């Protein structure tokens, strides 16, 4: 729920579009465990679909072990600093891409209420209103019922 | 509404409460101090007073022995009433007594007071003193003192 | 530039406070027995040249730490906040004490400084002030004294009830800052040596150890102000609760210069007096 | 901190204090009976609509006093004490209605009073009053504070107004504070003799603000008018008012004169701004009396 | 009746900790500026008059063995008298209750 | 707006013979003209608000 | 049944560092099955929550309930353990940093009713109380509210 949860305002790493883009996703580890069954969907992203991931994005250095026996996992590491944890035990092959893609594909920040859809650092050019706009003056600067 | 009235009511009605007070008296004047409540002792206080001066006239008239003979349950004090305390207060024509308050009482916390007749022979009470006339406050108003004396 | 001549004083007194303070050999011990009716037969432990009769008052109970105003040892007066130097015994002297002598001489000379550190400040900076002496002045009297010089330029100016006022509020707000009166002992050459701006205190200085045996004097401090007295000073500033300087006099013999005379009467927070007697003493502070 | 007066004072201080401090009252006192030689304000002849300050006054007691005509008619004392006018508000200073007067009685302590009022006090040069009361006065009253009132501002055969704190009766049931028929004994009333019977209606859920219930009773202020002033004593400020009079023995009432709109008039052969006893105007006896009252000293009265 | 509704811990927390109900810091508190106990101003030292009671009970449990049994007030004065202290010139003729200890310091 | 109220609005704008060259929002005069001056120094410094955005491409 | 309060008399800091400011040392201590209620004893504990030590045993020498001798034994023996133990120089500085009344075990009959208290002192002097909210600091944050208004629900 809104009040709830915590919120945050749209924004980016460091105004990653403005001069070039750069990719936030830097580090992925896996976890597959070579026996267990809950590690099935994961031998088989790493043995036909993990060295393509890696082609398409150099920038993404992705470890891979076999030491936690029977429980798999994904940790994504940004360039904010930010990790974030995925589940893939009993998960298929499909569902693993998508996911490893979907964490390629955002940055590192908090997953919660945008509250604007729109940010914008200048959001006026002509001057901001103030009660004076569209106001008129009157001769001396007056103000009403005066006399001088 | 109790407007103007005097008495306290304790015990169990007047007569209760006349027959506490004489047992507070014949303790008072059998010991000459007692720790008793707050509300008993200053209820009893005016009798003590009042038992002094029935005392004064003396043995020879009937109406103050007939008055001590109630108010005094053990009769051995009769005679002390008439020969050691009477006596005693033969310049005072007030105050006998001193009525002074004290910690409260362990059991039920009740508001104590001790109460005696002047000049018996106990260990004296330690009263309260008031600030010495070397102090600071005190030197000022004594020298308040001689300038006014020397003006007037 | 008088602003600068307090922290030339400030400054050597901070370096003789130091030197003195560093000469104490790696925190030797003293023995001080407590004497009086009150917790009889105590032995504080304390430290040889550090530790003072408030840190043996604090051992014993807050109460005697905000009660007591002076200490005895070896029976004569002596700071709350001056340390000790020796095996001693001790007692504490109260305002309520049945013989409050030397605490209400102390406290009256500490009034008489209070004044003097408000006074000085409280003209402009065009004119020069110069603190004369707190003549000593028995409690009884009615008001301490201080005797001050003005400049020879205000002979045509006899304070106006105002500026009293503004004198009195100054000192109020001195109280209110709550400071202590440090203590220091020193050998008598500073005075001689470096104290040059001594103009009419050039004699008091003399008068502090030329008569004694000893060739030491005693300094007491404020805070960025200094001036000598002849005896202890109270702890804090604080204890001064109603304070008042009523009118100032002057002396006939007006060769030197202008000896001006302030004159103020106090009490502490432990002795106040109501309103009315307050009005009373303030009607004979101007005699 | 918390403290007394005379608590650090010494054995033989309390006593020069008490005096030092009762010589200063009676001298301040003292210092104001002549408020003509001092400086007054303008003493305007009266005219119709104005209005003039009242006394605070201490009641004493009551008793009877006879008529010519035959009749009975008690009355109260009322001792002026220390009556001075302390305080003076202009007509638009309280921003419309009339100008004020604050009259204070009854001289207190000055131990047992705030700085503020003592402050005010010392700048006025009299000692504390207990009780301040102010009166709305026409401006052409207007009397310098620090002047005193005294019982002779009134004068027999007016009438006079007088309020006061009633006697407080404490907590109260009902039928001792309203009047309440309450419900009979036996016939197997149980529980219920001095109750109040029902506290409202049904169909509201509520009782209605104003419902008559047990509570406190007296203590507050309230004005009896019309009474009528037979006697006058000037030299000991006693005024003899008709009928009874709110509050108990020794307690400051606040007397000014009838506001019924029978009584606007009259207020002419009155002295107007106040009684200045330095007048001198063919100095009153010590007892002044209503053209109808059978005082002491004279022959018993006859009907033919 | 009966309540128609619990009460929270919050209606019960502005009842129970209401000033009203708050135990008052006593402003009367002091010190026995000679024999240096704590007391308050309109009473006595609790310990100064324990140690008094002490000295009374003393006395008056010698009374009781001098005077040997019930009903016998004396007709005359009494006097305390100390070791080492001879009858005063004043008190002959007066009952003397002899304790056995120095008088007290307190006692004048 | 709101001479004498303690929420004042001052705007206060500098001037160069009969030319305007800013105009400052304050609650205090003193502060509209600081802003003023602010607001003008920004103007000849080519640093405004509105500014042609820097081209990254 | 839980023994955490006696517990933390044990924590063991670091030397300090010549430099760093000294600091205030600690004590923890507890009366353990009163028999008195919680609810009573809470008056007696928030009564001495922000005062040193001498004005609080001062405080409750002359209280009437039942209790007050029993929070001044348990302040009594954490003074004395204060000093001999946890190497505070002067006995009379210290103040209640914290006071508590907690509930108890023991069973019924109508509740017999228990409770413990629970008292931590701070070496140093006491606090001074919060000061009054003056008018200036209001009108400052009136004016800090007024100046943080955005535009709501736009760019
Ligand atoms: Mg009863
Ligand atoms: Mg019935
Ligand atoms: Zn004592």
């Amino acid at each position: 729920t809104a009040r709830g949860t915590p919120s945050r305002f749209l924004a980016s790493v460091l105004h990653n579009g403005l001069g070039r883009y750069v990719q936030q996703l830097q580090r992925l580890s896996f976890s597959v465990s070579r026996d267990g069954a809950s590690s099935r969907g994961a031998r088989e992203f790493v043995e036909r679909e993990v060295i393509d991931f890696a082609r398409r994005n150099p920038g993404v250095v992705i470890y891979v072990n076999s030491r936690p026996c029977c429980v798999p996992r994904v940790v994504a590491e940004y360039l904010n600093g930010a990790v974030r944890e995925e589940s893939i035990h009993c998960k298929s092959v499909e569902e693993i891409s998508t996911l490893v893609q979907k964490l390629a594909d955002q940055s590192g920040l908090d997953v919660i209420r945008i509250r604007k859809p729109f940010h914008t650092d200048n959001p006026s050019i002509q001057g901001q209103w103030h009660p004076f706009t569209n106001k008129p003056t009157t001769f001396r600067g007056l103000r009403p019922r005066e006399v001088q | 509404i109790s407007h103007g009235r005097v008495f306290r009511r304790m015990g169990l009605g007047p007569e209760s409460r006349i027959h506490l007070l004489r047992n507070l008296l014949t303790g008072l004047v059998r010991h000459e101090r007692i720790e008793a409540p707050w509300a008993r002792v200053d209820e009893m206080r005016g009798y003590a007073e009042k038992l002094i001066d029935y005392g004064k006239l003396g043995d020879t008239n009937e109406r103050a022995m007939r008055m001590a003979d109630f108010w005094l349950t053990e009769k051995d004090l009769i005679p002390k009433l008439f020969q050691v305390l009477a006596p005693r207060y033969k310049d005072q024509t007030g105050g006998y007594t001193r009525m002074l308050q004290i910690p409260n009482r362990s059991l039920d916390r009740a508001k104590m007071a001790v109460i005696e007749y002047k000049g018996n022979c106990l260990p004296p009470l330690p009263l309260p003193r008031r600030d010495s006339h070397l102090t600071l406050l005190n030197q000022l108003l004594q020298g308040l003192r001689q300038d006014l004396r020397q003006s007037q | 530039s008088p602003t600068e001549l307090t922290e030339m004083r400030n400054d050597l007194f901070n370096k003789e406070k130091a030197r003195q303070l560093s000469l104490t050999p790696r925190t030797e011990k003293i023995e001080v027995k407590h004497v009086g009716k009150t917790d009889p037969g105590t032995v504080f432990v304390m430290n040889k040249n550090i530790s003072t009769p408030y840190s043996c008052a604090m051992h014993l109970s807050e109460w005697y730490c905000r009660k007591s105003i002076l200490a005895l040892v070896d029976g004569q007066p002596w700071d709350m906040y001056k340390p000790l130097t020796k095996s001693c015994e001790i007692k504490f002297l109260t305002f309520k004490d049945c013989d409050p002598g030397e605490v209400n001489k102390a406290y009256w000379r500490s009034c008489a400084m209070m004044m003097g550190c408000v006074i000085e400040r409280a003209f402009k900076d065009e004119y020069m002030v110069n603190l004369v002496r707190a003549p000593e002045v028995p409690v009884i009297s009615g008001a301490f004294c201080y005797d001050v010089v003005l400049d020879s330029k205000l002979d045509e100016w006899m304070p106006t009830k105002e500026n009293l006022r503004s004198f009195t509020k100054d000192a109020h707000a001195l109280i209110y800052k709550d400071l202590p009166f440090e203590t220091l002992e020193v050998e008598a050459k500073v005075a001689l040596e470096i104290f040059q701006h001594s103009k009419y205190k050039v004699d008091f200085i003399e008068e502090k150890a030329s008569q004694n045996p000893e060739r030491i004097v005693k300094l007491h401090r404020i805070g960025d102000f200094i001036d000598v007295s002849e005896g202890p000073l109270i702890p804090r500033t604080s204890i001064c609760f109603q304070y008042e300087v009523s009118a100032v006099h002057n002396l006939q013999p007006t060769q030197p210069s202008l000896i001006r005379r302030f004159q103020g009467v106090s009490l502490p927070v432990h002795l106040r007096a109501h309103f009315t007697i307050w009005d009373k003493l303030l009607e004979r502070s101007r005699k | 901190s918390g403290t007394w007066w005379d608590e650090h004072l010494s054995e033989e201080n309390v006593p020069f204090i008490k005096q030092l401090v009762s010589d200063e009252d009676k001298a301040q006192l003292a210092s104001k009976l002549c408020p003509l030689k001092d400086e007054p304000w303008p003493i305007h002849p009266w005219e119709p609509g104005s209005f003039r300050v009242g006394l605070i006054a201490l009641k004493l007691g009551m008793m009877p006093l006879w008529t010519k005509d035959g009749q009975k008619h008690v009355v109260t004392l009322l001792q002026v004490q220390d009556c001075h006018v302390l305080k003076y508000t202009s007509k638009e200073n309280c921003n419309g209605k009339m100008a004020t007067l604050s009259v204070g009685g009854k001289t207190v302590s000055r131990f047992r009073k705030a700085t503020s009022i003592l402050e005010f006090y010392r700048e006025l040069g009299l000692p504390p009053k207990q009780t301040v009361k102010i009166f709305n006065i026409t401006d052409n009253a207007a009397i310098k504070p620090g002047t005193p009132l005294y019982a002779a501002h009134f004068r027999p055969g007016q009438y006079v107004d007088v309020t006061a704190k009633t006697i407080g009766k404490g907590f109260q049931g009902v039928m001792k504070r309203w009047g309440f028929k309450g419900q009979p004994a036996t016939h197997g009333q149980t529980k219920t003799h001095r109750r109040p019977g029902a506290v409202a209606t049904g169909d509201i859920g509520r009782v209605w603000p104003g419902t008559k219930m047990p509570g406190k009773m007296g203590n507050i202020y309230r004005t009896e008018y019309g009474l009528k002033v037979w006697r006058i004593n000037t030299k000991h400020n006693i005024i003899y008012v008709n009928g009874s009079v709110p509050g108990h023995k020794n307690c400051l009432v606040k007397v000014k004169d009838s506001k019924l709109p029978a009584y606007k008039d009259l207020g002419k052969n009155l002295p107007f701004p106040t009684y200045f006893p330095d007048g001198d105007e063919e100095e009153l006896p010590e007892d002044l009396y209503d053209e109808n009252v059978c005082q002491p000293g004279a022959p018993s009265i006859t009907f033919a | 009746a009966a309540p128609k509704n619990r009460r929270t811990i919050e209606v019960n927390r502005c009842r129970r900790r209401n000033p009203q109900k708050l135990i008052k810091v006593k402003n009367n508190i002091d010190v026995c500026p000679e024999c240096g106990h704590l007391k308050q101003k309109h009473v006595l030292c609790a310990y100064c008059y324990e140690k008094v009671c002490k000295e009374t009970a003393e006395i008056r449990r010698q009374i009781g063995k001098q005077e040997g049994g019930p009903f016998k007030a004396p007709t005359i004065e009494t006097v305390v008298l100390y070791t080492g202290e001879t009858p005063s010139e004043q008190d002959q003729g007066k009952r003397i209750i002899e304790r056995d200890r120095k008088r007290p310091s307190w006692f004048t | 707006s709101g001479g004498t109220t303690a929420l004042p609005l001052y705007f206060v704008g500098l001037y160069c013979d009969k030319k305007l060259i800013a105009e400052g929002p304050g609650e205090t005069v003193l502060v509209a003209e600081e802003e003023a001056a602010r607001v003008a120094l920004r103007k000849l410094y080519g640093f405004t608000e509105n500014r042609r955005p820097w081209n990254y491409s | 049944i839980s023994r955490k309060w006696e517990k933390k008399n044990k924590i063991v800091y670091p030397p300090q560092l010549p430099g760093e400011p000294r600091r205030p040392a600690e004590i923890y201590h507890c009366r353990r099955q009163i028999k008195y209620s919680k609810d009573k004893m809470w008056y007696l504990a928030k009564l001495i929550r922000g005062m040193s030590i001498d004005q609080a045993l001062a405080q409750l020498e002359f209280n009437d309930k039942k209790g007050a001798k029993i929070i001044k034994e348990v302040l009594l023996e954490a003074q004395d353990m204060a000093v001999r133990d946890h190497n505070v120089e002067f006995r009379s500085n210290l103040y209640i940093a914290e006071s508590t009344s907690g509930r108890g075990q023991c069973l019924k009959r109508m509740e017999k009713v228990y409770c413990h208290y629970f008292v931590k002192l701070v070496e140093g002097p006491p606090p001074p109380p919060e000061p009054p909210k003056t008018a200036v600091a209001h009108a400052k944050e009136y004016i800090q509210q007024l100046r943080s208004r955005t535009i709501v629900h736009t760019l």
